[PDB]
């Protein structure tokens, strides 16, 4: 075997420094294919790692590069009959691969030679090879650097459009798959599922399915540290694109159950995008919405997470934008919101410093605030006050307007009442 | 024309259909007959995403406010494009989708509008519609809408352009008819895509 082997790489390595034409060679090619159909079947099986991973790769590399070749220069009868065996060797190898390593490498410089190939490589034999190309870039780095050229590089005709947000349907169907089971496994599958979107990132294209299966699938058993990791990763994914903040928006204020996926859509935005300040106004239009809705009740036990979600989507938002004016009303909404333990916390975090600071100065957003409880409305406007007075500065104006409210407040025959209880406290 | 709009999308958002279009219908009527810059400047005043969404609704609303929409809207093409998010829902409108009788004459009037409010943009999207005829990963997928997305769209395409339109799209027509072929070929409504066929063919003879 060993001996076999090192006369291959020998023929391999002569060959390589004898291939620098390649004009009528379409009968080698076919040759060769039929033999390293065969030679791939044989190749699934021991040989020193990487023995067999240098042959391997000399088969494959020296393979697609021919196979290709012929798709570019020559006749299309012998480039479908290639690309038949060809797919059929790849669906072997996405499967071989892992143990190899370095050939392992080799299979992804087979899948690099796809790329370069283009339709052929693209088709029955790709499809099965998309799948594992996926796999390789979420495992890791080499893939990434290649990736990342061809997430530039007119994107591979963006993974061949209509097949590669087919290829994206099938990861919406293995997203759908996922929430199933995977751990780490399924991390590295979100990570490949927005490889692709690195890739190709044609967002309409992709589309509706996926989204559906996704928005679902928020809510994996598994959720550890890859799963908020591949939070992160689908909200980048979404990134900046067609539909954008938009699309985005829609699903998630359906199912108002996954503000976390609001954040990493507008944090997407925030580390991807465009209209900036109208990307501003989305981001208050879902922010605003969030907090209206939401903390115009109260909750218990997912909710007050919830909220927490909502302070992290505030957050991105906020940061991102420099917003201020939309992202103060919204603060100021937002601000006062605050309330117990996490409130805190998210309202620094998503106050993104210096505006949490001016706003501690500003007191003409202070009086808004004053007359915004005084029409009130329940507990928003108390806790509203509450925070006011912790954000503690001067009243002077305030105080004046703080006895106009406690007058207001002393009135109070309803539930105004324990408001005023409330503010009360805050004066003091 | 932000408590308009504010309104608008809210009336949208609220409900659909027949409120929408009476509305609609009359003020149509009595603002196009008597308003330009005025016109213009409601209906450019229409807003939000919600509201964009629903002014996507709402424009189709008043795409089954027919024919009268056809004139008038030509008119409130006129009244406003103003490129941007109407680009955006247009092309959104593109893509989906449920039902076109109305947009069929829908399709054509408001396409008619928009286009000639801004020539081109049929041509981008007469460019991107080739790619939509395109299947396998769709042929695979989809119901049967598409296809009747599809008809639509050949139809108004067809309908204009400038000629030398013809000669370079060709170029993707042809492209296209030869991969589309294959796919539709394996058309079960193998017809459905002959018909297909029997239109670019005429197209770019």
């Amino acid at each position: 075997x060993x001996x076999x082997x090192x006369x291959x790489x020998x023929x391999x390595x002569x060959x390589x420094x004898x291939x620098x034409x390649x004009x009528x060679x379409x009968x080698x090619x076919x040759x060769x294919x039929x033999x390293x159909x065969x030679x791939x079947x044989x190749x699934x099986x021991x040989x020193x790692x990487x023995x067999x991973x240098x042959x391997x790769x000399x088969x494959x590399x020296x393979x697609x590069x021919x196979x290709x070749x012929x798709x570019x220069x020559x006749x299309x009868x012998x480039x479908x009959x290639x690309x038949x065996x060809x797919x059929x060797x790849x669906x072997x190898x996405x499967x071989x691969x892992x143990x190899x390593x370095x050939x392992x490498x080799x299979x992804x410089x087979x899948x690099x030679x796809g790329x370069g190939x283009x339709x052929x490589x693209x088709x029955x034999x790709x499809x099965x090879x998309x799948x594992x190309x996926x796999x390789x870039x979420x495992x890791x780095x080499g893939x990434x650097x290649x990736x990342x050229x061809x997430x530039x590089x007119x994107x591979x005709x963006x993974x061949x459009x209509x097949x590669x947000x087919x290829x994206x349907x099938x990861x919406x169907x293995x997203x759908x798959x996922x929430x199933x089971x995977x751990x780490x496994x399924x991390x590295x599958x979100x990570x490949x599922x927005x490889x692709x979107x690195x890739x190709x990132x044609x967002x309409x294209x992709x589309x509706x399915x996926x989204x559906x299966x996704x928005x679902x699938x928020x809510x994996x058993x598994x959720x550890x540290x890859x799963x908020x990791x591949x939070x992160x990763x689908x909200x980048x994914x979404x990134x900046x694109x067609x539909x954008x903040x938009x699309x985005x928006x829609x699903x998630x204020x359906x199912x108002x159950x996954x503000x976390x996926x609001x954040x990493x859509x507008x944090x997407x935005x925030x580390x991807x995008x465009x209209x900036x300040x109208x990307g501003x106004x989305x981001x208050x239009x879902x922010x605003x919405x969030x907090x209206x809705x939401x903390x115009x009740x109260x909750x218990x036990x997912x909710x007050x997470x919830x909220x927490x979600x909502x302070x992290x989507x505030x957050x991105x938002x906020x940061x991102x934008x420099x917003x201020x004016x939309x992202x103060x009303x919204x603060x100021x909404x937002x601000x006062x919101x605050x309330x117990x333990x996490x409130x805190x916390g998210x309202x620094x975090x998503x106050x993104x410093x210096x505006x949490x600071x001016x706003x501690x100065x500003x007191x003409x957003x202070x009086x808004x605030x004053x007359x915004x409880x005084x029409x009130x409305x329940x507990x928003x406007x108390x806790x509203x006050x509450x925070x006011x007075x912790x954000x503690x500065x001067x009243x002077x104006x305030x105080x004046x307007x703080x006895x106009x409210x406690x007058x207001x407040x002393x009135x109070x025959x309803x539930x105004x009442x324990x408001x005023x209880x409330x503010x009360x406290x805050x004066x003091x | 024309v932000s408590f308009v709009s504010q309104v608008l999308g809210k009336a949208c958002v609220h409900g659909r259909q027949q409120e929408i279009l009476g509305v609609l219908v009359p003020r149509l009527a009595a603002l196009t007959q008597g308003s330009y810059l005025h016109q213009r400047v409601c209906w450019r005043l229409v807003e939000q995403v919600p509201d964009r969404a629903m002014e996507a609704v709402l424009t189709g609303l008043v795409e089954a406010a027919l024919g009268p929409e056809v004139l008038s809207r030509l008119l409130g093409n006129l009244v406003v494009k103003n490129k941007k998010a109407q680009f955006v829902m247009t092309q959104k409108l593109l893509f989906l989708q449920s039902r076109l009788t109305t947009p069929m004459l829908q399709s054509l009037l408001g396409h008619l509008a928009m286009d000639s409010q801004r020539r081109p943009l049929l041509l981008q999207v007469l460019k991107e519609l080739l790619e939509t005829w395109g299947s396998s990963s769709a042929i695979r997928h989809t119901p049967l809408p598409q296809q009747r997305h599809v008809s639509k769209a050949v139809l108004i395409c067809l309908a204009q352009l400038g000629e030398p339109e013809l000669r370079d799209s060709r170029d993707e027509l042809l492209a296209s008819m030869m991969a589309g072929v294959k796919c539709r070929l394996d058309s079960s409504l193998p017809p459905v895509r002959r018909l297909g066929m029997i239109v670019a063919e005429v197209v770019s003879a």
